[PDB]
Formats: structure tokens, sequence, C-alpha cells
């Protein structure tokens, strides 16, 4: 054999993950998508009661 | 060898953490609870008054 004229190795491959952040649907990402409802429909009962 | 290196449970939970979980209505059902007593309570010292 001559002297090696290209060294390799073990390397790891990955799925490579890219910036897939969405948009208007991060919003409403960190408490839920069905509280809010609730927190709007205690709040109509409230003015409700104040009225 | 034949118990931690054999066996199917890594020890080690300090990589890959708990991820984004939202937030549960557990710790937000006890609080509509206690806002409902209050509008009852409201309601009846009002029509009492």
């Amino acid at each position: 054999f001559s002297k090696p004229f290209m060294s390799l190795g073990i390397s790891i491959m990955i799925k490579k993950p890219q910036k897939s952040k969405p948009g208007v649907f991060s919003f409403l990402d960190p408490l839920a998508y069905e509280i809010w409802m609730c927190i709007v429909f205690a709040y109509i009962g409230v003015s409700v009661v104040l009225f | 060898k034949w118990w931690y290196d054999k066996g199917e449970c890594g020890a080690k939970d300090s990589g890959s953490k708990e991820k984004t979980s939202a937030l549960s209505l557990s710790n937000v059902a006890g609080v509509f609870y206690i806002l409902v007593g209050g509008l009852g309570l409201a309601m009846l010292v009002a029509l009492i008054e």
C-alpha cells in the first residue's frame, strides 16, 4: 500500500432538524386551546352578573 | 455487566429532559370552583340585601 491520501472515520448521521416553527398556532401553545373558551365564557358570565 | 449493562433501564434522566407540555386544567379547575362559589355567594348576598 501507499501512504494514505484521505483520512476518515466513523461519524454520526442525524435527521438535521430545521427551524420548523408555526405562526399563529404557536401563540395559543402554552396553556391550551380549550381553557380559553371557558375563560371567555366566564368573562361573559361575570358581565351578565354585573349587568 | 449482568445488572447495569445487561439491563434495559438507562440510569440517566438528566439528558433529554421534559419537553414543552402545556398547562393542565387541574391547576385551573380548582380556581374555576372558587370562582363559581364566589359568584353564588355574591348572588345570594345581593338577593338577601
